[PDB]
């Protein structure tokens, strides 16, 4: 069991699994349009992503459980606050009342967002909840 | 060799930045429980990106330093250009401090305007909060770096250590390009985010880490280079076997196929192996020494690094890598418990290990410090190492209770996010204590120079 043998397991066995991975992604990236519902991915859903990106919501929150653990999960906040019909109006009020300023409670900043910005946000968050996320989370609370 | 003293600044600035990291840790740690602490001046999300971007930045400075140190010795020739090594340092260090101050002095949406993210949107993703310009800067540096130490291996000996280390570093910089690809499709975005984070920390960085450990074990134990380099190749092979498909453990609940649940859970079960090898690798070679080494701390660091990495990455990694478990823990204080030990045990400790080796012989003190500095390093070691096992325990507690209250019950019995967080408060205070002890232990470690 020489140093030439061990060095080849690393060389060959990794080239194998890179391909297998890259082959595995190629397939996966074909199923995406259907699992994510790319039809429903309007320029609103997309502009909403950028608002999300631009104010670093992920630095307090999680989205499909990825992010920061300071504030609630938001991939499923729709079904918790007014559902698909009443969610936007909610986020509208919710974004402009921050910070609540109840002492010693975790704060959210005021982001000075336009109603068009907050609406795309809502559209982005709604589209996100309707992604085939293999039945995650367990429940409504995130 | 004499050009190895360009690794000295890299090592110091790494430790400087390492102190910045722990402070902002401590702030956030407190914001958990005193919600409006430093609000609205420094919101939690700003402290967090400073905390984590200091970690990622001080680990690179730490990895580069190690290469600037150990690649001359391995190549049996002087560094290709010590001019470059210093020019890059200052660029990188300027680039780092500016980017950090950007987070701190301007509102993030403003910083996105200022640096003009609209043209090339890459901001606002976890660990990749830096402006595009800053990423570009990091790549330039990482290219200058690669080239400089890349040439040194060509014009000199080609030991396995030096080769693998170059692979890991090349691979580090390549994968970091995916920080520029920022899909409009959220699930597409997440898929390719894990090519940066996971293939770094569970693939390509394990080569960096392994290589340094092996380089350190050659010098302090005096064991045959030929069995060390053999063992090295085993550990690496096991890393890329388990880890490349093992990526799938991040692909459960983000909107990609369910077949990843099997693939990710099967291959991830294997990812603690490399780490288990690492401890056997340390313990044997350090146990069959042709040498009692004048710096007793290095041996402690090398053995500890391998254990802590096994506990954090391996054990804590396994505990929640199985889709059935991961489902209830995904994005919980448990995830934070693991990340902390796994990052610290693997990469913080390995940077400190090689510093503990090379620093005296970068100041020309000797192979070791005197007995003062040595019993301090080792005090620091233990305070920090033991501080962090508590940090992970306390947070593991939170995470388990949190799964209990919020995650497992069905709609209605499931307690609210912000309501369960109130139950967890004690653990979070205990964690702040552990965090303080840690800062003490870092200061102990730091006084040993
Ligand atoms: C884009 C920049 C952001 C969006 C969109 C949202 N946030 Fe936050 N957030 C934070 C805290 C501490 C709370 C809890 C508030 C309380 O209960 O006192 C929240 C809450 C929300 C909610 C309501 C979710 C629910 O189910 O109750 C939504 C819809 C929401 N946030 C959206 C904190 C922070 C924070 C800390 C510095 C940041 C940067 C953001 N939030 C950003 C966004
Ligand atoms: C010592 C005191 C420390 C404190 C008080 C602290 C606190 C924190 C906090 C509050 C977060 C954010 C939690 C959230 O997202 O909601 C965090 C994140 C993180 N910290 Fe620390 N930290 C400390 C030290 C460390 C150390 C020593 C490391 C060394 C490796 C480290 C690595 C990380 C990493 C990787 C994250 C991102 C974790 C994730 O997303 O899962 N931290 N820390
Ligand atoms: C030194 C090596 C490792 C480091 C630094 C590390 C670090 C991290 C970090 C920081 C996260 C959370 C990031 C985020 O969501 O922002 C994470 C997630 C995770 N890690 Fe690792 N890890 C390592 C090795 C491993 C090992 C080897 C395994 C499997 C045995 C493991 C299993 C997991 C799992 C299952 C998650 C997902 C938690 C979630 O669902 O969000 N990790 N890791
Ligand atoms: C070594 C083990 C490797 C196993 C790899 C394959 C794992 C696939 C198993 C399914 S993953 C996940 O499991 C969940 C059950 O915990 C399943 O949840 C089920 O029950 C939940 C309540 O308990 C409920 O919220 C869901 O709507 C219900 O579908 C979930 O669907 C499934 O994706
Ligand atoms: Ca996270
Ligand atoms: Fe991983
Ligand atoms: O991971």
């Amino acid at each position: 069991f020489t140093k030439g043998m061990a060095r080849n397991i690393y060389f060959g066995g990794s080239v194998f699994f890179i391909l297998l991975f890259l082959a595995l992604t190629y397939h996966t990236e074909k199923t995406l349009p259907e699992r994510t519902n790319e039809a429903a991915m309007s320029a609103a859903v997309v502009r909403g992503k950028l608002v999300w990106e631009q104010n670093n919501c992920v630095g307090c929150h999680t989205l499909l459980g990825e992010g920061a653990y300071f504030a609630p999960e938001l991939g499923n906040v729709v079904g918790r606050r007014g559902g698909e019909e009443g969610f936007n109006t909610f986020l509208q009020a919710w974004m402009k009342i921050q910070p609540l300023n109840v002492p010693g409670r975790r704060a959210m900043p005021q982001f000075h967002l336009s109603e068009g910005q907050v609406d795309d946000l809502a559209e982005f968050l709604k589209w996100s909840s309707k992604i085939d996320t293999n039945q995650w989370p367990p429940n409504k609370e995130g | 060799f004499a050009s190895q003293a360009v690794a000295k600044p890299y090592f110091v600035f790494a430790l400087i930045l390492f102190v910045g990291q722990i402070l902002f840790g401590l702030i956030m740690g407190l914001q958990y429980v005193v919600g409006d602490f430093l609000f609205p001046a420094i919101p939690f999300n700003v402290a967090r990106m400073v905390h984590t971007n200091l970690l990622i930045v001080w680990l690179l400075f730490g990895f580069m330093g190690a290469a600037y140190y150990l690649v001359p010795e391995e190549s049996d020739c002087e560094l290709y250009s010590p001019k470059l090594a210093w020019i890059l340092f200052w660029v990188f260090a300027a680039a780092g401090v500016l980017t950090i101050l950007g987070y701190l002095l301007v509102p993030y949406a403003g910083l996105a305007r200022l640096t003009g993210n609209e043209l090339w949107p890459t901001m606002g993703r976890e660990f990749l909060e830096q402006p595009t310009i800053s990423k570009a800067g990091i790549v330039i540096v990482a290219l200058g770096f690669l080239f400089n130490v890349g040439m040194t291996v060509l014009r000199g000996r080609k030991t396995a250590i030096s080769m693998v280390l170059m692979t890991g570093l090349i691979g580090l910089a390549l994968l970091f390009l995916f920080s520029f690809y920022n899909p409009e499709n959220l699930t597409r975005d997440k898929f390719y985010w894990w090519w940066v984070v996971h293939l770094w920390v569970e693939g390509v960085w394990e080569l960096i880490m392994g290589a340094i450990l092996a380089f350190v074990l050659v010098k302090i134990t005096g064991v045959d280079r030929e069995v060390i380099e053999k063992w090295l190749y085993v550990i690496i092979a096991m890393a890329l076997i388990s880890g490349i498909i093992g990526t799938g453990h991040h692909y459960f609940w983000i909107g990609v196929p369910g077949y990843w649940l099997w693939l990710g859970s099967v291959f991830s079960a294997l990812e603690p192996l490399p780490f288990f090898a690492m401890v056997l690798f340390a313990f044997n070679t350090i146990n069959r020494r042709r040498r009692d080494y004048p710096n007793r701390a290095v041996a402690l660091w090398a053995m500890g690094t391998t254990v802590m990495a096994f506990l954090g990455a391996g054990v804590w990694g396994f505990m929640h890598t199985l889709a059935p478990v991961n489902y209830y823990t995904h994005g919980t204080q448990l995830t934070a418990a693991h990340g902390h030990m796994a990052f610290y045990g693997a990469y913080a400790m390995i940077v400190m290990t090689i510093i503990s080796y090379a620093m005296p012989r970068l100041r020309g003190i000797g192979e070791a410090m005197d007995n003062r500095s040595q019993v301090l390093e080792m005090w620091g070691f233990w305070l920090m190492t033991v501080a962090m096992v508590f940090i992970t325990l306390f947070l593991s507690a939170a995470g388990v209770l949190q799964v209990w209250l919020q995650r497992m019950p069905a709609d209605g019995a499931a307690m609210t996010f912000m309501a369960t967080q109130d139950q967890l408060a004690i653990f979070y205070w205990l964690r702040e204590g552990a965090g303080v002890v840690f800062l003490i232990g870092l200061v102990a470690y730091l006084l040993s120079f």
